[PDB]
């Protein structure tokens, strides 16, 4: 009763896992035309309700051949061989359904590892699972019996199972896209009455922020439940006989029963190209120009250019003063030269979280690792690169997960196609221990600010706020060198505030706002 | 066949043969041979492969149960199961070589802590083996993983004691190993496999295997045309393996560096002459001239001088074999597991008995003593391990066969490890590494600018004169950067660089050598003494 | 504890003493780290006590720095008997030389006399690494060469430097003076 259609987007995917199936049973000959062996273990992972049940069930149904949804926990039974025997039956079967394939979910409880596993039940009827995996490659059995998987959470599974001829296909599921989010909007509103529009369900989509597959379920019930509320609250003598067709969904309905919800999003990793642009800020053409040579030629240039090959660096760290606008820079030619962004902020990875950052540390590269054309990032990675031994409360982690981190970038060669981008604006504090160079060399410093960025902000400004053409841009040029691009556009705002408070109708941003706003602003270089 | 194995295969190979490949009459003169031996590690790559193999060699039955397809629901039917396979065994002994095999031993030991029936288990076949042991060629090879997986009560002398690693994935062995798999699928022709292999560090054979595997499945999936013909392109390859999964994981630095490519302190230079390669000609040297080697020395510069570079020159210019010692090679999640390392690359250092042995920057091998009071336990477990196993002594009186291996360290904070380390008997020479002259500045910069592109208007002199209380790396990626500039801003594509772009370059790089600090660093470390 | 049991297993023997200055760091100074160590020296003097228990099972120590110890030791009845050992005369001097010569194949152009002479203010080790050294020097000068050439020698001379100043012998002496007993 759900195609594939059905399931929430992430088609790539679809597709992937279709062909993967299909063609092995259809003709195991192509495989061993290539003298390949027939892939067994098939595991899918990813946070949970994601849709591994949802393919799962689809799967089921698009077949035309045996399934046998085997949930996870329902087997634990501590009665000894009971569950092996079970599993045993399962697999007798599977052989007498020969085109067939079997799928175990919450494979997570069935597998946890010896330090995780606190019963060797566990253990044992983990090496029957083997025993049984192995015991399928009966020739007669090949290209007929096959396996599926799924998990809460590939972590949490046990090195005993990826092992060869036992699961191998590891693709990843999660979070989805903006695309996405629109696709399995339109997915679930598939059979609703509604009362949206286009451009409302754009919008609605744009304000998603980490939510899944079944939890917009949730989301787009709930609202068509807040439709009901209303309807039946306009008039309360209103059985289901005169209600039922007419409630549809407005945008309240989405908002009030959105605000109450937290679509598990508080530790995500989201691929989101971001918006910014060299035109959101311009300027410093040398300096984009120099990180743009140090990210991209490594690949076309020093190739071209191994005649004088000195050396292609890979870590750079190209940073001057605080407040001039470094990370909008970061991003901006992350989007520009067309690379899946990351970022690991080094605050927001000041946590006790003992291993768990270095968890999230190499989760993150393994990732970006998948994206491979792409930009890692840090940003005031200080945090927790403080100079060392100064915090022994704090920075006896800090060491440990900076030598995780090591461990991790140390693949100079893993890093081909692959940059890494720290961020502070001291270089003192910086330990060059993490600049014995093969790791992170180049080094560039972005300085204040000119004139050219200066009048260059303005122009932004000035285009985005309706301002007096008596206030010549010359005026601010003359008086506001020597000061930075955050400093200058809270100059504008301010400016912008003395407008509006003076006349709270006012529609131009006269001469003496801009100086009372000087007179309320100034240099703060220390 | 046995690709990237036939070392360890040769290996193993005498040390299993010794009381198969030859007779027991001998060993009833008196001798009782070790039997039962372990296989470590990621399995697949062909350690079930090789046992077949030089069960073969030799001749003899390649039992290969499957020790895992033998668990039980009830207590007593694994113990007959156990019975059936190892009396199989037994008439095996009684007509020839019983080359019983049998793998995961550990997920038939849960070790302490655990419940019970591990326990009659692991005394049963402890039963069988020693009673075996009267019988005539009973031999068991435990398959697995990690040593410390398995049963603790099962690594007694006279029982399983004899381990040995499965392959590390050398690049050698990596090169091996992939034109083995290789050798039965139909790759395209024009393959630059060490690109791949340098690609796939740590990546195990088996990790290799499988690599290929999905790369020649997308192959067959995205081309439909030769169904019997792929010709398996290394586009495909490349990015299959950038969709796999990175590796799971006493890494000798294969790349050899002369006395050229460094500069500067040719003092120090000639003292590590002294105190290290002479040695090796020590079974004549001393005869006429006394005195005996210092057992160890340790060198110290300031961080930055890339000392690290000059203990593998030295390496390099002797010929012996060497083996590295690192933080990070050492700071596994594991504890209790870094002495066990340490006493693994010594004995590795017995084995390769000509051995040299470098500890590098041992304040971050070794941390502080009593700075964080809370978690600074296993660290002095370390120390103590340390100082008992640094003894490296022999007869050494007034013909001699030198087994004598040598250690040597070099940090940055001595003034922070045990000052035990220090002891007349364990390290006795310490030698200090300066930052270089005006002259040794000249001389690195001179060295170090050999490959890059000259132009005819530097002049490295100047740079000397005012390239003061910088670090050789310091110079290094000053030249570095001052090439980028001159070459891309005028030369998009160059051919020359001028000396103003190192000028410029200066300030880009603040060097904090601070006089201050470099006279702090040597007082203090000077009367580390 | 172990120790003095099987010292007393064994009465007929000697127990020995060196560096006690380490475990004599005075407490207060590490607040975590002198607890063990005056539990340690504390229970030393809790085993020493047996004296009569000590049936002719003789004690000695030595050290550098004496003062830094706790008279608790040094008070009356245990330890006592105390020696400074004096820097080697020229004789002595003599003898390390003969016992370093008795080992190594050395030239002829030895001179006894002015080696002594300008090896004052060294102590006998450091001037068997002074010879070691010349040998090592001879070595360079041939890697199969057979004898060292005192010239080497005065080179090696010139190299090592006495790290030793008169001072700490002065101070030696004068706290000799102002101690308790010698015999």
């Amino acid at each position: 009763k759900v195609t594939y259609d059905m399931i929430g987007g992430l088609s790539s995917q679809l597709k992937a896992i279709r062909e993967i199936i299909e063609l092995p049973l259809k003709q195991p000959e192509l495989f061993k035309s290539y003298g390949i062996p027939a892939p067994r273990g098939v595991l899918l992972y990813g946070p949970p309700g994601t849709g591994k049940t949802m393919i799962a069930r689809a799967v089921a149904n698009e077949v035309g051949a045996y399934v046998s949804v085997i949930n996870g926990p329902e087997i634990i039974s501590k009665f000894y061989g009971e569950t092996e025997a079970k599993l045993r039956q399962i697999f007798a079967e599977a052989t007498l359904r020969h085109p067939s394939i079997i799928f175990i979910d919450e494979l997570d409880a069935l597998c946890p590892k010896r330090e995780g596993a606190q019963n060797e039940v566990e253990k044992r009827v983990v090496a029957s699972l083997l025993t049984l995996m192995d015991g399928i490659g009966s020739e007669v059995s090949e290209g007929q019996v096959l396996v599926l998987g799924a998990t809460n959470r590939p972590h949490a599974l046990d090195a005993a199972l990826r092992r060869p001829g036992r699961f191998d296909k590891e693709i990843e599921i999660g979070v989805p896209n903006a695309q996405d989010r629109l696709d399995i909007l339109q997915k679930l509103l598939r059979r609703v009455p509604h009362l949206l529009t286009e451009a409302e369900l754009l919008q609605l989509a744009n304000s998603a922020h980490g939510y899944v597959g079944a939890d917009l379920k949730v989301l787009c019930n709930e609202a068509g439940l807040c439709a009901l509320r209303r309807i039946l609250k306009k008039q309360p003598n209103l059985p289901d006989v005169k209600v039922a067709g007419l409630v549809k969904i407005t945008l309240k309905d989405f908002l009030q029963a959105m605000n109450d919800i937290r679509p598990s999003a508080m530790r995500e990793i989201a691929i989101d190209v971001p918006n910014v642009s060299w035109s959101d800020i311009g300027g410093l053409e040398s300096i984009k120009l120099k990180l743009e040579q140090a990210v991209e030629w490594p690949l076309k240039h020093p190739e071209s250019f191994i005649r004088m090959g000195i050396q292609p660096p890979k870590g750079v760290l190209l940073y001057g003063p605080p407040g001039c606008s470094k990370t909008m820079i970061a991003k901006a030619l992350a989007n520009e030269s067309g690379l899946n962004f990351l970022a690991i902020k080094g605050p927001e990875l000041m946590n006790k979280y003992v291993g768990e950052s270095e968890r999230a540390v190499r989760e993150t590269f393994r990732k970006a690792r998948a994206v491979a054309p792409s930009i890692i990032f840090f940003d005031e990675l200080d945090a927790l690169a403080v100079e060392r031994g100064s915090s022994l409360g704090a920075g006896n982690v800090a060491d440990r997960v900076l030598a995780q981190l090591l461990t991790e970038m140390d693949g100079i060669e893993q890093l081909k196609d692959v940059t890494i981008l720290a961020a502070t604006n001291r270089p003192d504090r910086i330990d060059k221990a993490l600049m014995r160079p093969g790791r992170i060399d180049r080094i560039i410093y972005v300085p204040l600010p000119d004139a050219a960025t200066r009048r260059e902000i303005f122009k932004l400004q000035f285009h985005s706020m309706p301002v007096s053409n008596e206030v010549d841009l010359d005026e601010l040029i003359l008086q506001t060198d020597a000061y930075s691009g955050a400093e200058i556009v809270a100059v504008c705002r301010e400016a912008a505030l003395l407008a509006l408070e003076e006349d709270i109708q006012a529609n131009l941003i006269m001469k003496r706002h801009f100086t009372q706003a000087l007179s309320t602003v100034t240099p703060r270089i220390p | 066949p046995l690709g990237g194995l036939s070392e360890a295969a040769d290996s193993l190979r005498e040390l299993l043969r010794l009381p198969l490949r030859y007779p027991r009459a001998l060993t009833a003169l008196g001798l009782a041979v070790p039997r039962g031996v372990l296989l470590a590690g990621p399995p697949g790559v062909g350690k079930t492969q090789l046992v077949r193999a030089v069960a073969r060699e030799a001749g003899a039955e390649l039992l290969a149960v499957s020790a895992p397809a033998l668990q039980g629901s009830r207590p007593g039917e694994t113990e007959e199961n156990v019975r059936r396979v190892f009396q199989r065994a037994r008439e095996l002994a009684s007509r020839g070589p019983s080359l019983l095999f049998l793998d995961e031993m550990d997920a038939l030991c849960p070790q302490r802590g655990s419940r019970a029936p591990e326990s009659r288990v692991v005394a049963q076949v402890l039963t069988l083996l020693d009673g075996a042991s009267g019988d005539r060629e009973v031999v068991v090879v435990g398959a697995t993983n990690r040593p410390d997986a398995l049963d603790p009560a099962l690594r007694r002398p006279g029982r399983f004691d004899r381990e040995v690693v499965i392959g590390t994935p050398t690049l050698k062995q990596r090169k091996e190993i992939l034109q083995v798999i290789t050798s039965k699928m139909p790759i395209s022709s024009h393959v630059d496999l060490g690109l791949l292999a340098e690609m796939t560090v740590g990546y195990v054979g088996a990790d290799l295997t499988a690599l290929c595997r999905e790369a020649a499945m997308h192959a067959l999936l995205h081309s439909e045309k030769n169904q019997d013909n792929p010709v398996i392109d290394e586009i495909d390859f490349l990015e299959a393996f950038k969709n796999i999964q990175p590796s799971s994981f006493g890494l000798m630095d294969i790349k050899p560096v002369d006395w050229e490519e460094i500069g500067g302190l040719e003092d120090v230079k000639l003292k590590l002459k002294q105190s290290i390669e002479w040695p090796l000609k020590f079974p004549w040297e001393f005869v006429r001239m006394g005195l005996t080697q210092p057992k160890g020395v340790l060198l110290y510069g300031p961080p930055g001088c890339a000392k690290t570079t000059l203990v593998r020159a030295l390496a390099t210019s002797c010929h012996c074999s060497f083996v590295s010692v690192s933080g990070a090679d050492l700071f596994s999640p594991f504890v209790g597991d870094s002495e066990k390392v340490l006493s693994q690359i010594f004995r590795q250092a017995r084995a390769s008995t000509p051995a040299i042995l470098f500890l590098d920057e041992i304040d971050s091998i070794l941390g502080a003593r009593s700075a964080s009071k809370t978690g600074c336990d296993v660290q002095e477990r370390v120390l103590s391990v340390l100082l008992n196993e640094l003894d490296g002594v022999g007869l050494k009186t007034i013909e001699v066969f030198n087994r004598s291996v040598m250690i040597i360290a070099a940090t940055n904070r001595p003034d922070v490890l045990d000052t035990a380390l220090l002891r007349p008997g364990r390290l006795d020479k310490i030698i200090y590494i300066p930052p270089p002259d005006h002259k040794g500045r000249l001389s690195i910069l001179k060295v170090c600018t050999k490959t890059m592109p000259i132009g005819p208007d530097v002049s490295l002199e100047n740079l000397a004169a005012e390239t003061c209380f910088f670090s050789g790396a310091d110079l290094r990626n000053l030249c570095t950067e001052a090439a980028l500039l001159a070459l891309q801003e005028n030369g998009l594509d160059a051919t020359t660089v001028k000396q103003e772009h190192f000028l410029k370059s200066l300030k880009t790089v603040k060097p904090s050598l601070s006089c201050k600090d470099l006279a702090l660093y040597e007082n203090l470390f000077k009367k580390e003494g | 504890r172990e120790t003095f049991r099987k010292a007393r297993a064994v009465a007929p023997s000697i127990i020995f003493f060196d560096e006690l200055d380490a475990l004599a760091v005075e407490r207060g100074s590490s607040l975590g780290a002198g607890n063990v160590a005056d539990r340690v020296l504390a229970q030393l003097l809790t085993e020493m006590d047996g004296i009569e228990q000590l049936k002719d099972v003789t004690i000695l120590a030595a050290t550098n720095r004496p003062d830094r110890i706790d008279k608790a030791l040094m008070r009356p009845g245990r330890i006592d008997r105390i020696i400074y050992v004096p820097l080697p005369d020229a004789a002595t001097r003599r003898e390390i030389f003969k016992l370093q010569f008795h080992s190594m194949p050395v030239s002829n152009e030895v001179d006894l006399d002015e080696l002594i002479l300008q090896t004052d203010a060294y102590s006998g080790a450091e001037i068997v690494a002074v010879c070691r050294e010349a040998a090592l020097l001879a070595l360079e000068e041939d890697i199969q060469a057979n004898l060292i050439m005192k010239r080497h020698f005065t080179q090696a001379l010139s190299t090592v430097t006495p790290r030793i100043p008169e001072s700490l012998r002065r101070f030696y002496e004068d706290y000799q003076e102002k101690s308790g007993l010698h015999t």
